[PDB]
């Protein structure tokens, strides 16, 4: 099958540079387009470039024309984004894509069918600071959650008593705070008649700062 | 004005690259 | 340059409606227009090619239409699974440009939130700061007002929301509320509330803590 494997993300000095790679299985990118799309925080989908590897062709959007160089290393099946000159606006989820064709009358009918896993690239000075795990303690049903404190940058992955609990799980999207930092809470709600009996334990992960905290909720 | 390269079986020519490319089975 | 301009901006439909997302270009595109559906921080996907085709895997109820200037993505009915942001793309003349995006929200009946409130851990408190969090769980609309109340007095703007995408299955919301104070402020007062006031809440309902259970 078909798979787009990104890497290179992460945080970076305005005015600083960074790679993404986007390496390929299951087809040939010297035969097809490869294509970079991004999504900046709470704005639409924007392409940015595309590359014909065969060849080495390649095309830009004017927004990022002139500081982003896309190419690609057929024997590697790989493609890349060279970013440079970056700034604040800069800051997105990155996808790269295949552009599949089909052969409709000699030309091509296509779109972009298979897309890696999109990768966070954040443009600050800011330093990244791993969060503090907080309980919100309990009391039919009952709420509990765990609030994450104080990080940078995103992202944060929350799951509950080690992937046994999902069912009227709530991760909300993170905020961020007047200090800079991102916080978020994770809730959850349960049978009340468990709060004596099952513990609760919340999986907090953020990798940019490499911590893991695993927090119990108990009533208080 | 000037004509498109010739795509050989396999590929076809999309025209978002001015380029052959491979080009599978249109359903 | 080619510009792609979508409408509506964004919709409601309720689950079995048809649903209709128009894209219009600039310019003559043939019939290169794509559409895609796009779940909230995840990679799109694509539903239609080359404005009417099909691509492998996506469910009949999506279809496309159109061509040179004008094109039509129709729900034919709609799902809960179905909310999203849906873009249009052509691929006639480079640069392949995007629509706005045109974002389809599920409605569906009035349903009240319950309504939690949590105190600051005592963890947290010897940080220096203190943190109070209200939920609003599982309810419709999104239209939602939350107060804070510290020993009865209204809190300015010390506190923020964060709201969950629509639940997948039942289209309900789920709100957390955070009023974020200092421990010497927090310490000087018994009495925390939050009042939610809302649509299917036949008056606003206010759940409270006094510091030291």
């Amino acid at each position: 099958e078909v798979q787009l494997v990104e890497s290179g993300g992460g945080l970076v000095q305005p005015g600083g540079s960074l790679r993404l790679s986007c390496a390929a299985s299951g087809f040939t990118i010297s035969s097809s387009s490869i294509h970079w799309v991004r999504q900046a925080p709470g704005k639409g989908l924007e392409w940015v470039a595309w590359v014909l590897p065969s060849v080495g062709f390649t095309d830009y959007a004017d927004s990022v024309k002139g500081r982003f160089t896309i190419s690609a290393d057929t024997s590697k099946n790989t493609a890349y984004l060279q970013m440079n000159s970056l700034r604040a606006e800069d800051t997105a989820v990155y996808y790269c894509a295949r552009r599949v064709c089909y052969n409709r009358l000699g030309v091509c009918a296509g779109g972009m069918d298979y897309w890696g896993q999109g990768t966070l690239v954040t443009v600050s000075s800011a330093s990244t600071k791993g969060p503090s795990v907080f309980p919100l303690a309990p009391s039919g049903t009952a709420a509990l959650g765990c609030l994450v404190k104080d990080y940078f940058p995103e992202p944060v992955t929350v799951s509950w008593n080690s992937g046994a609990l999902t069912s009227g799980v709530h991760t909300f999207p993170a905020v961020l705070q007047s200090s800079g930092l991102y916080s978020l809470s994770s809730v959850v709600t349960v049978p009340s008649s468990s709060l004596g009996t099952q513990t609760y334990i919340c999986n907090v992960n953020h990798k940019p700062s490499n911590t893991k905290v695993d927090k119990k909720v108990e009533p208080k | 004005a000037p004509a498109p390269t010739p795509c050989n079986p396999a590929e076809c020519f999309d025209p978002l690259v001015r380029h052959c490319v491979a080009c599978g089975l249109l359903r | 340059d080619i510009q792609m301009t979508q409408s509506p901006s964004s919709l409601s439909a309720s689950v079995g409606d048809r649903v209709t997302i128009t894209c219009r270009a600039s310019q003559d595109v043939s019939t290169a227009v794509a559409w895609y559906q796009q779940k909230p921080g995840k990679a799109p996907k694509l539903l239609i090619y080359s404005a009417s085709f099909l691509y492998s895997g996506v469910p009949s109820r999506f279809s496309g239409s159109g061509s040179g200037t004008d094109f039509t993505l129709t729900i034919s009915s709609l799902q809960p699974e179905d909310f999203a942001t849906y873009y249009c793309q052509q691929s006639q003349i480079s640069p392949p440009t995007f629509g706005q995006g045109t974002k389809v929200e599920i409605k569906r009946t009035v349903a009240a939130p319950s309504v939690f409130i949590f105190p600051p851990s005592d963890e947290q408190l010897k940080s220096g700061t203190a943190s109070v969090v209200c939920l609003l769980n599982n309810f419709y609309p999104r239209e939602a007002k939350v107060q804070w109340k510290v020993d009865n007095a209204l809190q300015s703007g010390n506190s923020q929301e964060s709201v969950t995408e629509q639940d997948s299955k039942d289209s309900t919301y789920s709100l957390s509320s955070t009023l974020t104070l200092s421990k010497a402020d927090y310490e000087k007062h018994k009495v925390y509330a939050c009042e939610v006031t809302h649509q299917g809440l036949s008056s606003p309902v206010t759940k409270s803590f006094n510091r030291g259970e």
